[PDB]
């Protein structure tokens, strides 16, 4: 799928931008932002739970 | 009613004053690198610009930093009124690296201006860097990159700013920024070497690497 690539690649650029800082995400930043890059969700629903995590 | 740098940080704290009230850096790094993850993501389904320049990288710096920062979009260089009442302005900036004897200094007041028109002037000569040979795409690329170094218009946030600016440029020339295979270390080594010896070719070597057409 290229919607799903595009997803990925948009998931391993937040990823490595704070890599590079030397900056680990939070676990559940990863697992929300994981969730969307597999499809499980929608770009809406994906804000949603960002808005919505527990750190 | 003085504008200072001091107002940019909560009173007895090194901590930047933030949306999020939190004064523990563990906690705050957290909560505003989890922001500009979703903030990231939003992005990169957005349709490019038409035209880059500096007016749009303030655009990405307050998307990355809307909810994290009053400032977010703000240069360093302009007395930003917080809604605690304080002004905060920051003219002078430096940054020292664990590893070299003197720190780097960045554009100094109204200079952050210049800095960012630098990049505007370069980005309507060369078209936003679209129909150039490869050469001369990776060489405006590295002298933009290293010019944002100098000017570091924000008070923070300018790295995370200044790479997802370059992903986008890069996307709109039909390229493939990826910084994902580089390391933190290469990419300090990289900007140590522009910014103090005035050598260009590390940061091309490397933009070169990560470009894929």
């Amino acid at each position: 799928s290229e919607e799903l690539q595009k997803r990925r690649e948009a998931v391993d650029a937040a990823i490595s931008t704070h890599a590079i800082e030397g900056i680990t995400l939070h676990s559940k930043t990863l697992e929300i932002l994981e969730g969307y890059a597999k499809g499980e969700y929608s770009l809406e629903e994906f804000n949603t739970l960002m808005d919505n995590a527990t750190l | 009613n003085l504008p200072l740098p001091i107002y940019y940080t909560y009173p007895n704290s090194l901590t930047l004053k933030n949306k999020y009230g939190i004064i523990d850096h563990k906690e705050f790094t957290d909560k505003c690198a989890h922001d500009s993850a979703k903030a990231t993501i939003n992005l990169h389904q957005e349709a490019l610009p038409k035209e880059f320049n500096s007016s749009y990288l303030k655009y990405l710096h307050k998307c990355l930093f809307e909810n994290t920062f009053e400032w977010a979009g703000c240069t360093r260089d302009i007395p930003f009124p917080f809604k605690d009442g304080t002004v905060a302005v920051m003219p002078e900036m430096m940054r020292s690296n664990w590893k070299t004897d003197q720190p780097i200094i960045f554009a100094i007041g109204n200079k952050v201006q210049d800095g960012l028109k630098n990049i505007d002037r370069i980005l309507v000569e060369k078209n936003n860097l679209q129909n150039l040979p490869r050469q001369e795409f990776i060489h405006h690329l590295a002298e933009i990159f290293a010019s944002l170094n100098y000017t570091h218009p924000f008070r923070e946030g300018n790295g995370r700013t200044q790479r997802i600016f370059c992903e986008k440029l890069a996307q709109a020339a039909n390229y493939n920024l990826d910084f994902s295979i580089v390391t933190k270390e290469r990419m300090s080594e990289v900007s140590i070497a522009a910014a103090q010896d005035g050598n260009l070719e590390p940061m091309k070597k490397l933009f070169d690497d990560i470009s894929h057409h």
